[PDB]
RNA sequence: GUGAUCGGGUAGGCGGGCGUGCCGAUGGGGCGGAAGCCGGGCCGUGAGGUCCGGUGGACCCGUCGGUAUUGCGGAUCCUGCC
RNA sequence: CUAGUACCGUGAGGGAAAGCUGAAAAGCACCCCGGGAGGGGGGUGAAAAGAGCCUGAAACCAGGCGGCGAUAGGAGGGUGCGGCCCGAAAGGGUUGACCCUCCCCGAAGGAAACACGGGCGACCGUGGAGUACGAGGGGAGGUGACCGGGGUUGCACCGUCCGU
């Protein structure tokens, strides 16, 4: 149980999401990187976010939550950095992603997004 | 069955393709080598056709690694040739063990390719031959390994 | 900081530092498939000799910086482990582990599982 | 391609300027290769020459030398003397060059550069022969 | 051991080595140090001093 | 800390290290796969060390102290294979 | 180990080589081809380890893959700059590869344009100016995935093997 989190996945739309992830990649444009989610919902860009539950140090996507949590952007939590940069298409680890011009996966992003809304309030 | 020796072919696939050996062939592997380079690649029917006409000493075969001291042939490309009669029959034999099995397993016997030929040196069996001023030096019979792969064309 | 600056001397050092071999040990196989340095002792030998246009000879100047002396690129000191007693007396700030390859798989699956508790990092 | 009237032009200087346009990495086309001058006594510039002619391996004459005859190859031979005609990079060099005896129709009325360092009103003493000259001595059709 | 074989020497002007070989076939090398089956040169010997 | 007043080297003298087999002790590994072999990485001026993968199927390594038929390119070297 | 044996010499006498299947023979029943030795399908076994039997190195040979390959000159290599190809992750890397731009400090060393003048001249002196630069030592933002390595090979410069 981190510090900077503040909800919980169940493994269902935790693989939903691995999924989503994975054919966003495969079909439309995103975006993996620390710095990379943070200046896409700077500057507006951000349809869905992912963040990692193995992040050491926790000052490094600390602020991706509230960022997103006022710009109103959805983002969810994923366990593995491994398996996150993997379907993020890398030999890789990886820490946090975006998504962009999603096409094939709006059923299953947006329903991740009121599934996260539901455990929100 | 009794796999004593095995074959410097990769990629076998049994739904397509069929194997056969020749193993201890007393024959020149020098010849051998030149005469499988001149079949790799042909389909089986035009292959026996062409030993049989080697056989009779009416197409010759081109020598390109080994020809010392050798003549050149009547035609185009020669160049140094030669009529290796007994290498022939031999490799006529394989091939037609080859074409039994492939057509046991199931397969279209006119519409088979050779996809693999080579010639391995065997064990040297040793001898000696008398000469002068009290000496014995050696006379040997070298051997031969054969090995041949058809598939069958979509 | 003084260890990175180091440790950068040290990577453009090796880089450019040839691979001592023998005279000739392009031109027979008994040499290539067992490649080591040895002193030429000839009389007649450029190698000996220093001559341009021949390979290099080792010397005391191509030794790396004393304080980065044997580290891993990482920049840990490596300590070899056979077991998980081992691994406590492991400073986790500086040394780093590495295990013993004939070591089986039991042993490698708790030794993994203690080393995640400690936070101990585990070369490979 | 630049092109040069060799017109009173001494030959070595002349040649000296070619090799390095050559291998900066220029075309060059020299006309008019008869009229180029060569300063001196005219019985040791022939003596030279016709003894460059005489040259031949004692052994096998199809091995060389092959010293020219010809006024346009006797210009080339110089320019090839001066370049690395041992490498790649001379080779290449010394094919980006042509030399003509004359000049042929398609060089007609056309701008022919001219290199002020090579040009014999520089000399002072009148001693001179012509290329033209010593192939005629050497036996050339031109 | 090392020292039972009886042995000749072929001399010079031979194209071969100076080596002495046994007399009968196979006429192989034999008694000196650096020969398969000869002497060892400098071997383990009782009366060295231990204590 | 000092070195403008140290930094080539044949014969040759001196100092410190790497590697190999057996013993007394000590710490350890191995059918969840030892030695050996093939191919690749990292450290080390270097002699060399160690890890990954594959093949293999039963033993092996580190440190302290002793001991030795203890390190090969060459002898018109020896044995065997080509 | 069927060794003072085989074998050599008229004879006194001389004198080799040669160890290991598997826990168990369970040592390949049956079918097609071949004159046959054998090949191919099938079987035993944890594993072919198949008696031409533990492991199975190197030299050498054949085929496949990659790179080069018929205007070309050095003992087969060294340094530097490029092209074609390959990738493990034990090396690194999205917890940021490479690259682009801007700010600060900066050793020894050290410009040019330009204003005047000296010299027959090639040039020089003065001020510009110890400025602009400068091995390297730090910082800030744009970018978003390679790098290090390896095989072979092109171009330029250098290079007459080893032991005595």
């Amino acid at each position: 149980k981190p510090s900077y989190v503040k909800f919980e996945v169940p493994q269902e739309l935790a693989e939903k999401a691995l999924e989503a992830v994975e054919i966003a990649r495969d079909t439309g444009r995103i975006r993996k990187g620390t710095n990379e989610t943070t200046k896409a919902v700077e500057r507006g860009q951000a349809k869905l976010v992912i963040i990692a539950e193995d992040v050491d140090p926790e000052e490094i996507v600390a602020h991706l939550p509230p960022l997103c949590e006022e710009k109103e952007i959805p983002y969810v939590y994923v366990p593995s950095k491994k398996e996150l940069g993997a379907a993020a298409g890398l030999e890789v680890p990886a820490a946090s992603v975006a998504i962009i011009e999603p096409g094939k996966a709006r059923e299953l992003v947006e329903d991740i997004a009121m599934k996260v809304k539901e455990l929100m309030k | 069955s009794r796999g004593r020796f095995s074959y410097s072919f990769q990629n076998f696939d049994p739904e397509r393709m069929a194997r056969a050996s020749g193993r201890d062939l007393r024959i020149s592997p020098k010849h051998s080598v030149e005469l499988l380079r001149e079949i790799r690649g042909m389909m089986l029917n035009d292959a026996l056709r062409y030993l049989d006409d080697v056989i009779a000493k009416k197409r010759p075969v081109p020598m390109k690694r080994f020809n010392d001291s050798q003549g050149h042939k009547p035609g185009k490309g020669f160049g140094p040739g030669r009529y290796p009669v007994k290498v022939a029959k031999a490799v006529k034999k394989i091939l037609l063990n080859a074409k039994n099995n492939a057509e046991q397993k199931g397969l279209d016997v006119d519409r088979l390719k050779i996809i693999h030929a080579a010639a391995h040196r065997g064990p040297v069996l040793r001898g000696y031959i008398p000469r002068a001023f009290g000496r014995a030096t050696p006379f040997n019979e070298q051997t031969t390994h054969i090995e041949i792969v058809v598939e069958e064309i979509r | 900081n003084e260890k990175a600056r180091l440790l950068r001397i040290r990577a453009k050092l090796k880089r450019k530092k040839p691979r001592f071999l023998r005279q000739e040990w392009w031109r027979y196989p008994k040499f290539k498939n067992d490649p080591k340095w040895r002193r030429p002792k000839g009389i007649d030998s450029k190698m000996r000799l220093k001559k341009k246009g021949k390979p290099r000879s080792p010397s005391i100047g191509w030794s790396s910086p004393k304080a980065v002396r044997g580290l891993h690129p990482s920049g840990y000191e490596e300590v070899l482990v056979h077991n998980v007693k081992e691994l406590e007396a492991i400073d986790p700030t500086r040394q780093a582990a590495r295990i013993a390859g004939t070591v089986g798989a039991r042993k490698r699956e708790m030794i993994l599982a203690r080393a995640k508790e400690l936070g101990v990092k585990v070369l490979n | 391609m630049r092109i040069i009237n060799a017109e009173g032009l001494i030959l070595g200087r002349l040649a000296s300027k070619v090799a390095k346009m050559l291998l900066e990495g220029e075309e060059v086309v020299i006309v008019n290769a008869e009229k180029a001058i060569i300063t001196g006594n005219r019985e040791d510039i022939f003596a030279k020459y016709k003894q460059r002619t005489e040259l031949r391996t004692r052994t096998n004459p199809r091995r060389g030398p092959f010293y020219p005859k010809r006024s346009d190859e006797i210009v080339r031979r110089t320019v090839r003397g001066m370049l690395p005609w041992k490498t790649d990079r001379g080779r290449k060099a010394f094919k980006r060059l042509k030399v003509y005896v004359g000049v042929p129709k398609e060089f007609e009325g056309k701008e022919f550069e001219t290199i002020s360092e090579a040009h014999m009103s520089r000399l002072a003493t009148p001693k001179y022969v012509t290329v033209g000259e010593v192939a005629k001595f050497l036996g050339g059709k031109f | 051991a090392g020292k039972r074989r009886v042995t000749e020497n072929i001399g010079k002007g031979h194209g071969m080595a100076r080596v002495e070989r046994i007399k009968t076939s196979p006429r192989f090398a034999a008694f000196v140090p650096f020969a398969v089956g000869g002497r060892r040169t400098h071997p383990p010997k009782v009366e060295k001093i231990i204590w």
